[PDB]
């Protein structure tokens, strides 16, 4: 459900 | 508003050299017509002529001729225009015999709130929320890959990363007499969003064109690259243009209902059905690139899947918590390559023969994320959004609603166009290609 | 208009310090003697003597002397002397005895007018559209093969793409007295357009050299190379030199009849007669290069077979939808680097021709594209243009009809700079050529 | 001659690993089917499959099946292999059912030379003269502009500039089997010449292909280019393939005759009379490409009217003095590039249809040279070949006599190629229009 | 036809 | 039918 | 004859 | 008409 934001890891 | 006199009047005060007679061709491009203030009697008499032929895009076949009939509720100064001002004029397109062009989508547009006028509805108010890109440029003015800043949802970086090229775009715009809400930044590294206050349909996609090319305008003089693509960059959110719908009938909401559990009128129900069955087939002008599909991912917020609720991670139809003269249907397909004339006019259309027709509302999607497979998907009846533009071209030929809502002239047009464009884009051999095969094969 | 003493003072008020007395020849560029303002008497009084030779262009035998009588309703200043102040007069060349001389081309134009007004048209109305490109330029100021922008047909483009170098010249063209009507951005990147009002044949004619020439200047200023070149590029639209033609007879248009079913008089058929029964003659000077017949070829626009149409792909004749006072018929063959004078005398002759003779008009051509058959084209009795300036030549010389208009002194000289040209060009071995053999062979 | 058995013992014995089926388009191109020597037995029992359709070159629509038969006369191995030796074997084009295919230039011949021995001819004796030039290749090893020498007609330079890749070209072909006559400087800067002894049209032929390849690999080796371009700069002599025919009747020269003045029996001026009255129908055979048609311009010794002489600056036939068993018929229109096959096949057949009909020879050429004007020329009755590849095209269509000798299948598939060259060819815009115009206009 | 219309995807 | 065999010209 | 004129196209 | 020929001067 959750890619964009936990783009902050990547 | 604006007469006649008024615009001589303002056009000699302010020292107005040249006119812009803007139009949009069925792309949703801008299309203009530069006049010398010299012209301006000739302009609002509606005696101008042009191609005309220019709204079908490269499908043209032969040159017409029709005449620019100017709005002068439209008119506005350039604020950057500086030494010689410049102003614009959006007109309408009328055959030489009279009778308004058929391939205008802002007639078309007008046609369909005429016929919901028909049915007693006196306005439809729309309230749009597009998002953008910022992207840095190189040396030659060409975009790169880089965005402007690094933030996140209405992230706070005032020196030059948060706002950026953001508070002299709303400066502008207010100058230019939007009404600007508010403005933030996107999820999305580089994107931001400002909303502006709800306006009549027309008046709305006005609002839209203007914004889009005063932002870019904006954009390019502080050295970046504003883009409206659905979908710029892998892996990252995409850019969509929410659309928040509302019936009028003589300054009273008609999706309102106090007694109804959900505050909906029945109404506003049948308008919801009517733009639920009919999603697929208005895909292809909501959605009208190739890339507005690679935005229709899953885990990016877009919708996916036909299905309205009022709390979900992204459903087609959403409806806000606000009541009474405010209660509004969202729609989240459209992105903001779409035409907004276009993509009014369909989702008036298909919401008024939801509204003909009665139709039932479907249950509502509840916390049930759609992990569930595509045989719970199918027996729940949750249909799916065209995975890709050929899909969207196939239901919209094959739709009898939302096709009489584009004419019979534009249909054929932006079929053509659309059925070239996915042609030349299935016949690529990309990158991606290349780095998986080539080597193992 | 204008008078001696009228000239005089403004030049003594606008303290002009040298007058351009401007002429052309046969190849349509733009020839002048330059004077100070103390021998303005002495030119005004029509007693300058000039080579005259200079007409023939590089086919000249033999030192002439001949008059330039100017004329003063051509007066104007140019805006970009500034420090002094530089003004021009068009001249006609006049033979020592005191007779026009045959082989000026304006000398011509004014001739076939006379014995137009011999029928009772007092004045043939012309409205021309013509295109350039602009190219950027290289450090030391050559042309380039890079286009100023990309954008497209009526695209807006407000930065410095489409407009910018466009604005200026439509308000230099403004002071100068040009009667702008609307400007726009053409199909092809870099290619622009600029329309005026209509005016009588001659001046017409020097409103299109003098906009060439501003054009050419104004584009230099901003560092770019603006040309009209008929085709610069291959694979892009060329530039054409549209025509806009109707006759009057004491400001009553002689082409309108309201109780046509096409709004059309017999005299107007009869002209359109005249002129595609003479069209492979008249394609020599409405087409004058080697470069032109690279415009004339399928899927640009450009006309490749004679005849006329109200909506078509492109007919060489066309005919918009306006009527009244400004019906018109629009020959589209003329590309800009066409001579103006000799292009309209011409035409004007060939339609007088049609119209004496009682010509009639072959049956229009309708959506049906010229994808059919040679033996099809023919069955029909659809002719079409030369394929290069050969063939033009030789239809030019097989005429009876234009080589009058031309008369018997323009004509050898027309056709023996052609025929230099044609001889140089045909026996050069390009790169194209050496990129398919020297290889395989 | 060879054998089977010879073929099977010189190929164990020399060591030939790999076998090159060769054959020819209708462009003239060399192409070739790669064989392993364990398949040599199958080569030779006429049982190996190709597509066939590879003949039509570009122009292909079907693929088909079609066998190789290999003409044992034709082995030959070649020099350069070194390690591992190479053969090559030319072969027919046979269709499946045994008939030979009607489209193979080599059948073509054939055939000519079949129903020329219906009337009595047992052989045609050819001598070609081919003419290439010599450049200098870049580091990437890319033909330059530069000619690798400065020499003259019949000039000597042995250091590195007169024979340079001529001795060794000779050399190689001698060990190859060739009977060369002489070899010398041509006219122009790096153009030489190499004559082969006379033999039989289809051996003529066989040995013009061969002579090619070997040319183009021997200068490939010393790091310089051949080309056999018939025009590859403007303003230096082109390259020429004079082809000189003789017909004979069992050792007999069916050409000579004591008695007459000139020394040329009846027979020989009906061949004249015939190549002479289909010469612009041959052209487009002789002269095939676009670029042939700029080698055919006055001043360069290449002709450029339809008349024979024994003595002029180009005339189409010449007639040397030699007499005897060497009496000849010298045509000059042909240039490298033309397909020998058909070419030869083209003149034959032309030859023996002025046999056949007993045309009358018109009158010679004295040396009055062609400054003479078209109305002298016409008035005289001289024709001129056509000035480009289109009107060479439209003469060969409208031929029934050498249309007949190409055959149905073969001429409608040469049109094709042809005219999509020329369309390709018109289109373009040249440096040199860029450089005539885009600054004039 | 629309040769030169549809240089924008050349 | 012929575009990829077309493309000496190209 | 005339060719000093002729200089544009050398 | 000798112009290849006289190619020494030019
Ligand atoms: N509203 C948001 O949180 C962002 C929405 C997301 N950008 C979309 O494309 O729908
Ligand atoms: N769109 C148009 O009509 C342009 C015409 C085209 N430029 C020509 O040369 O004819
Ligand atoms: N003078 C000669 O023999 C050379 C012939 C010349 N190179 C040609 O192409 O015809
Ligand atoms: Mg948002
Ligand atoms: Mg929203
Ligand atoms: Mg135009
Ligand atoms: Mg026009
Ligand atoms: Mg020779
Ligand atoms: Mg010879």
């Amino acid at each position: 459900l959750i890619q964009g934001e936990l783009s902050r890891f990547f | 508003s604006y007469t006649r006199e008024d615009i001589i009047r303002i056009a000699e005060e302010e020292n107005v050299r040249f006119i812009r007679l803007q139009f949009t061709d069925l792309l949703g491009t801008i299309k203009n017509v530069e006049i010398p203030v010299s012209q301006l009697e000739k302009a609002l008499d509606n005696k101008m002529m042009f191609d005309g032929s220019s709204i079908e895009g490269y499908v043209r076949i032969e040159e017409s001729d029709m005449y620019l009939y100017p709005d002068l509720d439209t008119w506005v100064v350039f604020p950057w225009v500086t030494s010689d001002r410049v102003a614009r004029l959006i007109c309408d397109i009328y055959k030489p015999d009279g009778s308004p062009f058929a391939g205008d989508p802002r007639g078309i547009l007008k046609r369909v709130l005429k016929e919901a006028e028909e049915l007693g509805y006196t306005s439809m108010n729309v309230g749009p929320e597009p998002e953008f890109f910022l992207f840095k440029t190189d040396e030659k003015g060409d975009p790169t890959t880089e965005l402007n800043d690094q933030g996140g949802y209405f992230d706070l970086a005032p020196m030059d990363l948060g706002e950026n090229c953001r508070r002299e775009i709303v400066l502008k715009l207010e100058e230019m007499g939007f009404e600007i809400e508010a403005s933030h930044h996107e999820v999305a590294p580089g994107q931001h969003e400002i909303d502006f206050k709800y306006a009549d349909a027309v008046k709305a996609a006005d609002q839209i064109q203007t914004f889009k090319l005063v932002v870019k305008t904006i954009a390019r003089q502080h050295g970046l690259h504003a883009t409206f693509m659905p979908k710029p960059l892998f892996g990252v959110n995409g850019s969509g243009m929410h659309c928040n719908q509302s019936l009028f009938k003589d300054n009273e909401n008609v999706f309102y209902d106090e007694t109804d559990e959900l505050g909906l009128s029945q109404t506003a129900r049948h308008y919801m059905a009517g733009i639920l069955k009919h999603a697929r087939a208005m895909a292809a002008i909501t959605n009208p690139t190739v890339n507005s599909y690679k935005r229709l991912v899953p885990g990016y917020e877009a919708p996916c899947y036909v299905a309205w609720s009022a709390s979900n991670r992204s459903p087609m139809i959403r409806i806000p918590a606000s009541r009474g003269l405010s209660t509004r249907v969202e729609v989240r397909n459209p992105d903001p390559a779409a035409n907004p004339y276009l993509a009014l006019a369909v989702m008036l259309r298909a919401g008024l023969d939801g509204i003909k027709r009665q139709m039932a509302l479907p249950a509502p999607i509840d916390r049930n994320i759609y992990v569930m497979s595509e045989e719970e998907r199918i027996e729940e009846g949750i249909p799916s959004l065209p995975a890709d533009l050929k899909e969207a071209l196939s239901e919209l030929i094959r739709s009898e609603v939302i096709s009489d809502a584009l004419g019979d002239h534009a249909l054929a047009y932006f079929y053509e166009l659309k059925e070239i464009e996915w042609d030349m884009y299935r016949t690529q051999v990309h990158q991606w290609e290349r780095d998986q095969y080539l080597t193992l094969y």
